[PDB]
């Protein structure tokens, strides 16, 4: 049932599931960040990326992934669904993308 | 809505009410601040003066002085409705963006592949009629409805063969709880937690039946998950247009 991509609500790092491991894979961080964090809030039933950022391994930690996906920048643009064009990778620098949706569904009362 | 209750303040903070003239016409669903998600059908010819309509929200009295009236810069509907009954989806900006509080909020939309769950029991709400030959409700309704399925809709005993493939219908055999006129253009949310947090998301939009609660004849709504890429096109596309247009 949970949605093979998710964003965190501590930091909003973006995970997507990697069904050949049964574990979630962070972004690796790219020239097309805005367009991939658009396309993820998209994705997952949110209007749109508000904002995204870059974080880093070394002073936020994984949180329980285990390895980066890289996104094909050139097909990027002829995509509907982030999973269609991201694939494993080393992701050396170890930065990835965080995105804020736009929050949505939610009562906000006490 | 008939059959359904009175509902209060923040239950769902994302419904709209459409006036024009004065007049509540439809409902409508928020997506942002300055989006509202509505049926193409509240915009006949004769609606069409921008100036003339209004998006009340904050309040579920229709009559509350507390809730907030913006107007409408521009409306996106959906070319493939003929009747200008699929394709019964509109978009409206509104002129400046409402303050999203504890009472005004957006809802979500389904997620891509998220697909209806025959069966599963939603909500609709609104201002409309809480009898055919009734009058509007003063204060904004809720009813739980299940989704039905196409194959029991578009029997002969139903809608025999009128239900399309890009909307579906939610309600009870029997009749009794249903949407009716006034309730057009609002929603009908269902809440799962695939994002790991409950979250409602906007289903179907509330576009038409055969009068309003009889047994047989449920109500018809118009399918969001197959418009996901028409909205997000609209919304980047128009962005900045002032009328009423049209995006297929
Ligand atoms: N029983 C139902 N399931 C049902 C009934 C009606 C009835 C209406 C309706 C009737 C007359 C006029 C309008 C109308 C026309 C132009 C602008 C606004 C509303 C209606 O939406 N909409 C409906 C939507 C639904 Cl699911």
């Amino acid at each position: 049932p949970l949605y093979p991509v998710q964003v965190s609500s501590a930091d909003a790092r973006l995970m997507v599931f990697d069904k050949t491991e049964g574990t979630w894979r962070l972004l690796c961080s790219s020239r097309s960040n805005a367009r991939v964090a658009g396309l993820s809030c998209e994705e997952m039933g949110f209007l749109r990326a508000l904002t995204h950022s870059e974080l880093d391994v070394r002073t936020a930690g994984a949180a329980g992934t285990s390895g980066f996906f890289c996104v094909d920048e050139g097909r990027l643009p002829h995509t509907q669904r982030l999973l269609e064009v991201i694939s494993v990778c080393d992701c050396p620098r170890g930065r990835f993308l965080a995105a804020i949706c736009q929050d949505c569904g939610r009562r906000k009362l006490p | 809505i008939v059959g359904g209750r009175d509902t209060s303040l923040g239950r769902w903070p994302w419904q709209v009410s459409l006036r024009y003239d004065g007049a509540h016409l439809c409902g409508g669903s928020l997506l942002s601040g300055d989006w509202v998600l509505t049926a193409a059908h509240c915009f006949p010819e004769r609606n069409r003066v921008l100036s003339r309509w209004r998006v009340f929200a904050g309040a579920v009295a229709q009559a509350s002085p507390h809730g907030l009236q913006l107007g409408v810069q521009a409306v996106v509907y959906h070319g493939g409705y003929l009747p200008f009954n699929s394709n019964d989806i509109a978009l409206v900006h509104l002129s400046s963006p409402l303050p999203l509080t504890e009472y005004i909020q957006p809802v979500c939309l389904p997620a891509a592949g998220q697909a209806l769950v025959d069966g599963k029991i939603c909500t609709v709400t609104g201002w409309g009629n809480t009898q055919y030959y009734g009058q509007q409700a003063g204060v904004l309704q809720e009813a739980r409805v299940p989704i039905i399925s196409n194959d029991v809709c578009n029997g002969a005993d139903f809608y025999g063969n009128q239900i399309k493939p890009k909307m579906f219908c939610a309600g009870y055999p029997e009749g009794g709880i249903d949407a009716c006129q006034g309730d057009s253009g609002g929603p009908f949310v269902c809440e799962d937690s695939i994002s790991r947090t409950p979250r409602w998301r906007l289903c179907g939009i509330v576009s038409w039946g055969t009068g309003c609660a009889l047994a047989q004849k449920p109500g018809v709504y118009t399918k969001v998950s197959d418009f996901r890429e028409w909205i997000f096109q609209a919304i980047k596309t128009h962005s900045e247009a002032s009328g009423m247009v049209t995006q297929l």
